[PDB]
């Protein structure tokens, strides 16, 4: 009785009533409850994971001989979680000079991959020359048999995305099932960077090819970084690719799709500053990603909105 | 849609005001805290592969 | 014998024993090798989980 | 001469041959996987292109999204301890010795 | 020699004799006992599926800290625990949940001991370490997480997860019990009017009409929905069970459906379906089996 | 989103980030504030600043905190552990790896292990695993050695191997060479103090990671470094590895090591045969499992190979060469010899098997035919103990 | 053979003691239960009937 | 499925209400044996059946 | 006796083959049949002795 | 072509039995202790007493939800 | 080969079943279902 | 310490107090009027581990005995304060043995007199 | 709101197979 | 439970002896092709058909009645009538009953419909 | 039948679930995997011991306390089986239990099965004599030794 | 669970049943810091001075 | 010290109810529980000890 309701735990007139347990009965537990055991939820935090590497790990496997031999050259290149500020010109000079002296293929290529990664972080454009000078001959040209070491490919790809470069499309294509079959070994961050670059450059077709492979190779869709999905989708103006992207959008999860919308509305919105290159206007893809989000969320009832104009009829 | 999604409240009325019927369940002492132990399909797949 | 090819080790061992080229510990060495423990390694990791 | 009574005769011959080849190929991968066979469920595989149409992995349920439409029989059976049977969650399936 | 004989006996599952040999050793030859006899016994008891012994021997091996336990020892004991944790009980104990999962909760204690003992935890098979890591994520949590694990956001998020997987049955907030179980009459009196002193929510399998009283398989042959009357109910229950048969059809069904070639058989107990059938025209020979 | 400026705080509060008690819309905010968790203020303050950079770099280098980190390092190098720890307290931001290195290195000479460990554990998995470093773990290990603490040695080794989460997810995993160095001093300690168990563990790890030849690889590596500064091509061959002073000298000593293995084994066999009887000599010693070594270099290597060959003998003879910086092979020959012998002895299972003491033979039994005790049993007697007697089966 | 004393209780089970002797039987049971750890010297309780 | 087995079990439980615990003898060995007709002089002849 | 020993080795080899197969074959394991282990034994498997000649 | 006529064997053997309880077997109900009510007191606007049986009452319930009610020896 | 044979069989049977329908019903028309009004 | 503990408590399914030889046949007694004559037990049938078809004591309606290993509780008799008779094996090693003063001078089987003799 | 996307074109899936055969 | 286009092509080339593909198309006027290895039980007859004995069923439809263990795949233009038929086959208890939605339209690229039903609801 | 196998592909279908997999209900046949284990089972079964595979389902039975309880409840305190001392004022905890025979009656054949007149009293006195013999034994140090051979015992 | 009278006919367990204790105890995690293992020593200098 | 007066570890569980009889009966429940669990643990330890008494190295 009142506008303030009784709280059923603290009130003995609830607790001890006939619909609950009186204090003179024997007070044991009624039934056991196993909730967590029967059907358990997987852990997904609202906050992203604080320790994760957040980059493209380039996997440095060197024989612990050349690793010691080449140390004064390698000390200038990135080691794990450490990014020395050495100017990229110098590093490339060192590779060009000293590398023909080393005899190992595997070593020369690990070293090269480090150089590429280093040049990806500084966004120096003259590093593809290195690909055409050493690797192109035995990997990409005229159906050469040789199969490049994975780390090298990851590194070059990462470089083509960081420095936006038409070249990526040629490399990526070699990684599908009939080629090197490297695509299932890519990191989630790899996909993230790829999508973002392709999106900036604006290839709907690059975007489609990449989303198809990602899906087939079972990438982690929900953990692909939202910004990069948005920038990729934003690039899609062509009727067919557009169709593809609706049908595809159904592959994300409820949550992912909600934040695809949030992120999208921010990047053309308040957070338009957050990007190094501003987005381009897609009103169509924006509207659609919002629409999709609305379709996939639970629906709420707002009767004064729906039935605002309802009039009954006696027909 | 989901048939376990079921009204927990009565139709709004003065019977909520004029009566000592409680508006929520009392807490259940023996029901554990819900917490997260479990893995995704994706994760199990990753382990197997 | 350690890789589980005992069949191929048998004639070799026979011919050694006939020439009296084996002494005390050598026999123990062979008999221990018959337990295939390079095959055991492989089985342990793959099959026997 | 009585082939056509059998499952390797006639229209079903082609199926037998198919099964035959798969078996061969499958033996190969078992020999590669250390003589521990791949998953029946083909949970083991890199690509979705790879899992065959014949695998139990393929999802045939009235609905993809809606859980109440994912049963085998008319109501939702439960395993021992009132654990969910119909569509098992990742951690309920345990492969142990 | 003795440890090989023990390992043999124990692969056979012969525990009495294995343990005997160890006893004799303990008594006469004690200073020579290696770890591999404890390993033998562990492997053995695990095979015979006696897990309390599998435990006893490990605890003992922690007390005498010599011989030093090996990563193999820790592996065998841990495996025996996982084995224990995954066995079912009989049906009498299976009504609420699978009990034996509690065993996995030993694990974070054993792991702690392995650190006191200097057994490196990273020599454990990849396999076992997967099972153990799972076991951990079921029961282990830190003082950090513990301060935050009851937040309502996380409780309700767990509810939301259960809702998207369509399992709400057990959750407290999210279930509304409806059915009440009436009292039992006495022939000592119809007169005495019973009333409820207390009320408890308990699973329906405690008291449910005995299987020989109720109709045969209900889940399969009847579609039942518990629902609420829309009309105002003066007295009596506000819920009823709408039960229809699986096979139920409109009494008017034959009009509601297009006509068939069967219709001229109407109200005939033994039709000759051989006559209206197509086989007799299709076949050249046509033997009628009847 | 609300953000607090600590420089600009005014009474006016232009950004309106404060919790105003009476304004429009305040109530749910107040309620939120009263529900906050025990560390809310602190946690939010800490996570909204101090977070890993988009490159995978640590937040560790900041201009305003730099001289403080310098000061800590400086203090630790002069061995002032308390002053350094007292400055570590006032650090707002994650301190660079160099700080953790300095601080643990300081813990070594006084044997402070508890302190080295709490330092390390502080920098690791709280602060993003700055603390996980070849060098820091190395110091940790040197303390555990200095404190003669076996279990903690195994614990540092275990930390150093790491698990999926820190290796793959965090990507902080100790460098290959450092892993080798750490495991190696741990192994010195264990083999020298005769711990067969943990020794065998670490050794099995070295076998699995293909680190058995690693020290050689490092030496070869150095000469290669010089050859590259000069401009001549470098290559990794079996010849280049067998041109090393290390492998040469071990190969030189090998026959002497073998002969010590043999002498030692013989004397052990003899002792065991005497203790058998409780003291003359028993039949036990008359013929042992060890074959006599042929007179040649290759015969020596062959002998070592077939009796001790489950271990890698050569690399052990290399590892046992230096002790506390002192080269044993070129100064004390017999000390070195006995060391290499003792180590190869401890690391083989085959040797463990052939060195066992003869034990008495256990009588099987049956229960009494006329039951009196369940504890009294009829023993079996081997034909040796009862001569005569009717012929019996097994 | 296990059955050597059988005659003394013919057709009933074999016994190694004189079963016709009450005292000897009771004694034999005593020894059996002593052998198996059911009987013997144990630390006393306040409930064990000290008198 | 008709649950007649479950009924049968329940009814067994009902029948238990009546029964005693049997007298197993003061010397139980002797008793069991004599029931089986093994001891000396304990032999019973089979009940005479009227020929068909 | 020698002949018997040899023959017994042969038979064991056959059965061994069978066993390795059963233990690694998961589809046959799916149908739960103890009978898979006994339905083909040394008598049954090939090579058959009474077929040697041809 | 057809060489033969045959009789169709099949092995229909059920030898395994898997029955799984449907979910609703384990759902909750509301159960109650039940004693014979010796008396009742209701009060909302006006108090009313009903006495079924007069004995010394060993237990007493009070329930406030709509009307105040007191179930005696309930 | 078998597919060819079995195709033809299929149409033979379809033909006869349809002719039986038309014969017994009397016309080639049928009702819909109660739900084909909407 | 019951007579025939093993046969009755550990061996028998009812613990001796359930009557397994009883017919589930219908009775004319008023209390038993609910009891219906049972169909005969199913022939080749695989039971659940806790049930039986109810034919004999060896096969009850309800299996009472556990299927695990059974072990008598650890004796509460003091093993360290109890002195047993000296064995051959113990008396050969008597010169290395460490006893209590009570072990050397024990009232029954004193070991000092043996160390000396 | 349906249809969300253009339905698949009229393509005949059986013909190519039986043609190969 | 569903059966997709992939399963359908696979079963065209590699038939299983005891899998039956059953065509539910109702009107003969609309059916011009033959789904390989299929058989014809039109939807309208199903309720009756499934209550015939093995013999009688043989006489009426000219092919053997599938046993209740066997796989039964159902077929229609859109996948609607096949569904309703499925409910019939499931109500007699048939253990494996799969509907192939989009069935004959997807196979042959025909656009036909079993029933004329439209998505739009008439305004109330 | 539909309930048993509805969409069921194989009998092992639900064996992704550990607690279903080691159920021993249908038999032990899915739990025998390598030859070794099968042979072991054969052996142990022939010796007349338990199958180890059987132990995959843990069956605790019903505990003796629960049984005795159901018995005395079904008999409404089971007064047929209680000692007459249960019916007198303040019975000690030994009068509180059922009527099982103990080991003390074992060597007395005078009383056969029905003891005649005064026999049970005689027996009662014999029993006492033995209790006193035990007392003297403990007093003077001659009691059974768990180790003892036959001459020592003699 | 076999007791059909559980709350209905007035039987309420005086002792909580073993099976239930097992379930309850098996639902919640165990806190790691409750296990209490110290084999190193006390940290005099660094511990009380650790990161803010 | 011997008997009741000495130990390695002591646990005191302090139970608190709103009604006296509640707390009394809870104490009987928990008490009987720890009696059983205690006996099981201490019995296990006891067998380990009896084995260590029988023999072992150093
Ligand atoms: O999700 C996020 C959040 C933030 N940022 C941050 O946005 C800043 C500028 O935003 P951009 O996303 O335009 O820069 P970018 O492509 O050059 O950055 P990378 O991701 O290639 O490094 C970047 O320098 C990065 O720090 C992201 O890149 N992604």
């Amino acid at each position: 009785v009142g506008y303030t309701p009784v709280n059923p735990d603290t009130s003995p007139m609830v607790a001890y009533s006939q619909y609950h347990w009186h204090y003179n009965l024997p007070q044991g537990m009624e039934r056991p409850h196993s909730v967590n055991r029967t059907f358990a939820a997987p852990f997904q935090s609202n906050h992203s994971l604080v320790n994760k590497y957040r980059g493209v790990w380039i996997e440095f496997d060197m024989h612990p001989a050349f690793s010691v031999a080449l140390e004064p050259q390698l000390r200038k290149l990135p080691r794990g979680r450490t990014l020395p500020k050495t100017p990229a010109e110098e590093v490339i000079a060192d590779y060009t000079a000293l590398a023909p002296l080393v005899d190992d293929e595997k070593t020369r290529d690990l070293w090269l991959a480090k150089v590429f990664q280093h040049c990806a972080f500084q966004r120096c454009g003259g590093a593809m020359e290195l690909w055409e000078r050493y690797c192109h001959q035995r990997f990409t040209a005229e159906g050469a048999t040789a199969k490049p070491p994975l780390s090298l490919v990851k590194s070059v790809l990462f470089y083509c995305n960081k420095t936006d470069n038409s070249g990526w499309r040629a490399l990526f294509d070699r990684c599908l099932k009939d080629g090197w079959n490297y695509t299932p070994l890519f990191d989630t961050a790899q996909w993230s960077f790829m999508l973002k670059s392709i999106g900036r450059m604006g290839d709907e077709d690059g975007v489609r090819a990449v989303l198809e492979e990602m899906l087939d190779v079972q990438a982690d869709l929900d953990r692909v970084e939202a910004r990069s999905v948005v920038i990729a989708l934003n690039a899609v103006t062509n009727a067919d690719v557009y169709e593809f992207v609706k049908k595809y959008l159904f592959n994300f999860g409820e949550r992912k799709v909600k934040f695809l919308r949030t992120t999208y509305s921010d990047l053309r919105g308040h957070g338009a500053g957050k990007l190094r290159i501003p987005l381009k206007e897609n009103d169509n893809m924006y509207y659609h990603v919002c629409w999709h989000s609305s379709i996939r969320s639970p629906r709420q009832f707002s009767p004064r909105q729906l039935y605002f104009d309802y009039t009954p009829s006696t027909l | 849609m989901l048939s376990q999604n079921v009204a927990k409240t009565t139709v709004p009325s003065y019977y909520m005001i004029r009566t000592n019927l409680p508006h929520r369940k009392p807490q259940n002492q023996w029901e554990g805290v819900y917490y997260y132990s479990g893995i995704t399909k994706r994760q199990r797949h990753l382990i197997l592969l | 014998a350690q890789h589980g090819l005992y069949q191929q080790a048998t004639p070799i061992v026979d011919e050694l024993h006939h020439q009296k080229a084996l002494h005390a510990g050598h026999y123990a060495l062979l008999i221990n090798a018959l337990a295939c423990p390079r095959l055991g390694q492989r089985i342990l990791h793959c099959d026997a989980q | 001469c009585g082939v056509n009574a059998y499952e390797f005769g006639g229209k079903y011959a082609r199926t037998y041959a198919y099964a035959f080849e798969k078996a061969k190929k499958e033996l190969e991968a078992t020999a590669a996987s250390g003589f521990m066979a791949p998953s029946l469920s083909h949970e083991d595989t890199e690509r979705l292109s790879d899992q065959p149409t014949t695998s139990p992995s393929v999802d045939r349920f009235a609905s993809t999204t809606h859980p109440e439409q994912r049963k085998a029989q008319f109501v939702p059976r439960v395993g021992p301890g009132s654990t969910p049977l119909e569509d098992p969650a990742a951690d309920q399936k345990s492969e142990w010795s | 020699t003795y440890e090989l004989v023990m390992l043999a006996l124990s692969l056979q599952g012969n525990m009495v004799e294995a343990e005997s040999i160890l006893s004799f050793l303990r008594s006469h030859h004690s200073e020579h006992i290696t770890v591999e006899s404890f390993n033998a016994l562990l492997l053995g008891h695990r095979e015979a599926r006696q897990f309390d012994c599998c435990d006893a021997i490990w605890q003992e091996l922690v007390d005498r800290r010599w011989p030093r336990a090996s990563p193999l020892t820790a592996e065998l004991y841990l495996r025996s625990i996982m084995d224990h944790a995954n066995t079912p009980t009989s049906e009498p104990l299976q009504s609420f949940a699978n009990i034996n999962v509690v065993e996995k909760k030993k694990v974070p204690l054993v792991l702690a001991q392995m650190d006191e003992l200097g057994v490196p935890r990273t020599h454990l098979s990849r396999v076992l370490m997967d099972e153990v890591e799972d076991s951990l994520r079921k029961f282990q949590t830190y003082r950090s997480r513990f301060y935050e694990w009851g937040r309502a956001v996380k409780q309700f998020d767990f509810i939301e997860f259960r809702r998207r997987n369509g399992w709400l049955y057990d959750l407290h907030l999210m279930k509304c019990t409806t059915k009440q179980v009436g009292p039992l009459r006495d022939f000592n009196d119809p007169d005495a009017v019973q009333g409820a002193v207390a009320t408890a929510e308990i699973p329906a399998f405690f008291n449910e009409r005995p299987a020989w009283e109720r109709p045969p398989l209900e889940e399969t042959l009847y579609v039942t929905t518990n629902k609420e009357r829309y009309d105002d109910v003066r007295g009596g229950d506000i819920y009823y069970d709408d039960t229809r048969g699986l096979h139920d059809r409109s009494p008017t069904w034959m009009n509601e459906v297009p006509e068939t070639r069967y219709d001229r058989l109407y109200g005939v107990n033994h039709p000759d379906i051989a006559k209206i059938g197509i086989r007799r025209h299709l076949n050249v020979e046509y033997v009628n089996r009847k | 989103p609300a953000v607090v400026d600590h420089d600009n705080i005014t009474v006016e509060d232009p950004n309106r980030v404060g919790l105003n008690a009476a304004t429009l819309d305040c109530r749910g905010r107040i309620y939120r504030w009263l529900r906050r968790g025990p560390f809310f203020q602190v946690d939010n303050y800490f996570r909204r600043s101090v977070k890993l950079n988009r490159d995978g770099t640590l937040p560790t280098d900041f201009v305003h905190e730099a001289p403080l980190m310098r000061k800590i390092i400086r203090l630790a190098h002069r061995g002032h552990l308390k002053a350094a720890c007292e400055e570590y307290r006032r650090v707002t931001t994650v301190p660079p790896v160099e700080v953790y290195r300095a601080l643990t290195a300081c813990c070594v000479p006084g044997a402070k292990l508890a302190d080295a460990v709490s330092i390390f554990e502080d920098g690791d998995s709280k602060l993003f695993y700055v603390s996980r470093d070849g060098e820091v773990l190395h110091n940790l290990m040197r303390c555990a050695i200095a404190a003669r603490h076996r279990a903690r040695i195994m614990w540092v080794y275990n930390v150093m191997r790491g698990r999926f989460y820190e290796n793959v997810v965090v990507r902080a995993e100790v460098d290959l060479i450092w892993r080798y160095r750490i495991a190696m001093i741990a192994l010195e300690y264990l083999l020298d103090h005769e711990c067969a168990e943990e020794a065998a563990a670490i050794y099995s790890y070295l076998v699995e990671e293909e680190l058995l030849r690693c020290d050689v690889h490092v030496r070869v590596g150095l000469h290669m470094r010089e050859a590259i500064a000069a401009g001549k091509p470098i290559t990794l061959n079996n010849d280049v590895m067998n041109a090393t002073s290390l492998v040469r000298d071990a190969t030189a000593v090998a026959p002497e090591v073998a002969r010590e293995l043999q002498r030692r084994h013989a004397q052990t066999l003899q002792n065991n045969a005497v203790e058998a009887v409780g003291a003359g000599s028993a039949p036990w010693s008359i013929l042992g499992p060890l074959t006599a070594i042929g007179p040649t270099a290759e015969d020596t290597m062959v002998w070592l190979q077939q009796h001790y060959g489950d271990v890698d003998v050569m690399s052990i003879m290399r590892w046992a060469r230096f002790r506390k910086g002192k080269d044993l092979m070129a100064k004390d020959r017999p000390q070195y010899l006995a060391r290499a012998a003792a180590w190869i002895e401890l690391l083989s299972k085959r040797n463990r098997e052939m060195e066992e003491v003869p034990l008495t033979y256990m009588r099987k039994s049956k229960p009494l035919v006329l039951d009196t005790n369940s504890n009294v049993r009829v023993a079996w007697q081997t034909p040796l103990m009862r001569s005569g007697g009717p012929p019996r089966l097994l | 053979p296990r059955n050597l004393n059988h005659a003394l209780n013919y057709g009933i089970a074999n016994y190694a003691y004189n079963r016709g002797n009450y005292v000897e039987t009771q004694d034999s049971i005593w020894e059996e239960q002593t052998a198996s750890g059911q009987e013997g010297w144990s630390p006393a309780t306040h409930a064990d009937g000290l008198r | 499925t008709h649950g007649l087995r479950e009924k049968e079990k329940h009814d067994f439980t009902i029948l238990q209400r009546t029964v005693r615990i049997p007298f197993q003898g003061y010397d139980m060995d002797r008793f069991l044996a004599q029931q089986k007709g093994t001891p000396y002089g304990a032999q019973q002849l089979p009940p005479n059946v009227v020929p068909s | 006796t020698a002949l018997w020993d040899a023959t017994r080795k042969i038979r064991s080899a056959k059965e061994a083959a069978l066993h390795r197969s059963l233990s690694h074959n998961t589809r046959m394991r799916a149908s739960a049949d103890l009978k898979h282990w006994y339905e083909e034994d040394a008598n049954t498997l090939r090579p058959l002795a009474f077929e040697a000649l041809k | 072509m057809f060489l033969i006529h045959f009789v169709h064997y099949k092995t229909i053997l059920q030898k395994y039995t898997f029955k799984f309880k449907h979910i609703f077997l384990s759902i909750d109900k509301y159960n109650s202790l039940f004693f014979n009510i010796s008396g009742i007191l209701i009060w909302l606007n006006i108090i009313h007493i009903n006495i079924i049986l007069i004995k010394y009452s060993f237990f007493i319930l009070i329930n406030n939800f709509e009307y105040l009610i007191i179930l005696i020896s309930t | 080969w078998e597919l060819s044979r079995d195709e033809q069989l299929f149409w033979e049977r379809v033909e006869l079943i349809r002719k039986g329908q038309v014969a017994s019903i009397g016309s080639s028309h049928k009702r819909g279902y109660a739900d084909e009004a909407a | 310490q019951l007579q025939a503990q093993d046969r009755i408590i550990c061996g028998t399914h009812g613990a001796g107090i359930v009557a397994h030889q009883t017919a589930v046949n219908s009775s004319d007694n008023p209390m038993l009027s609910s009891v219906t004559t049972a169909a005969p037990a199913a022939d080749l049938s695989r039971t659940k581990p806790h049930e039986g078809t109810g034919t004999s004591e060896r096969d009850p309606y309800i299996r009472t005995l556990h299927n695990q290993r059974s072990a008598a509780p650890e004796s509460s008799v003091s093993q360290s304060h109890t002195v047993n008779a000296p064995t051959v094996d113990e008396c050969e090693m008597l010169a290395e043995r460490w006893g209590t003063m009570n072990y050397w001078h024990n009232d029954t089987f004193p070991r000092l007199v043996v160390f000396l003799k | 709101y349906t249809p969300i996307w253009k339905s698949d074109p009229a393509v005949d899936n059986v013909a190519p197979l039986r043609d190969e055969d | 439970h569903q059966v997709y286009l992939k399963d359908m092509l696979h079963l065209m080339r590699y038939p299983e002896p005891y899998t039956h593909i059953i065509d539910c198309r109702t009107s003969t006027q609309k059916m011009h092709r033959w789904v390989p290895h299929s058989l014809w039980l039109p939807r309208d007859e199903v309720e009756y058909a499934l209550q015939l004995s093995a013999d009688e069923f043989l006489d009426m439809y000219g092919f053997r009645k599938p046993d209740k263990s066997d796989d039964v795949i159902l077929l229609s233009h859109n996948g609607i009538y096949s569904e309703q038929a499925g409910w019939e086959w499931k109500k007699q208890f048939f253990q494996h009953v799969y509907n192939y939605r989009g069935g004959t339209n997807e196979l042959f690229g025909e656009s036909y419909s079993d029933m004329n039903v439209s998505d739009v609801l008439s305004p109330w | 039948l539909f309930q048993q196998n509805a969409y069921r592909k194989t009998p092992t279908d639900e064996h992704w679930n550990p607690y279903i997999r080691r159920s021993t209900e249908n038999g032990v046949g899915h739990l025998l995997q390598n030859k070794f284990d099968i042979m072991r089972r054969e052996d142990r079964l022939s010796k007349g011991e338990q199958d180890l595979t059987e132990r995959n389902t843990i069956h605790y039975g019903v505990p003796i306390q629960q049984i005795v309880d159901e018995f005395v409840f079904r008999h409404r305190n089971a007064r047929g089986e209680r000692p007459l001392d249960y019916f007198k004022p303040f019975p000690n905890f030994r009068a509180l239990r059922l009527n099982r025979m103990y080991r003390d009656v074992e060597g007395f054949s005078l009383m056969k099965q029905r003891p005649e007149f005064l026999e049970w009293e005689l027996f009662t006195r014999y029993r006492q004599h033995h209790q006193q013999r035990r007392r003297l034994a403990l007093l003077h140090g001659l009691e059974p030794v768990a180790n003892e051979t036959a001459q020592e015992r003699d | 669970s076999h007791r059909r009278d559980y709350i209905r006919m007035g039987y309420i367990p005086r002792y909580t049943p073993w099976e239930w204790i097992a379930i309850q105890e098996a639902d919640q995690p165990l806190i790691a810091e409750q296990i209490r293992q110290d084999n190193i020593g006390t940290s005099y200098f660094f511990s009380l001075n650790r990161y803010w | 010290e011997d008997g009741i007066r000495g130990s390695e570890v002591t646990y005191k569980i302090v139970l608190e109810g709103f009604w006296d009889h509640h707390v009394m009966k809870l104490a009987e429940d928990v008490c009987m529980f720890l009696k059983d669990v205690g006996r099981q643990i201490v019995e296990e330890k006891l067998v380990a000890v009896r084995r260590l008494l029988q023999g072992g190295a150093v």
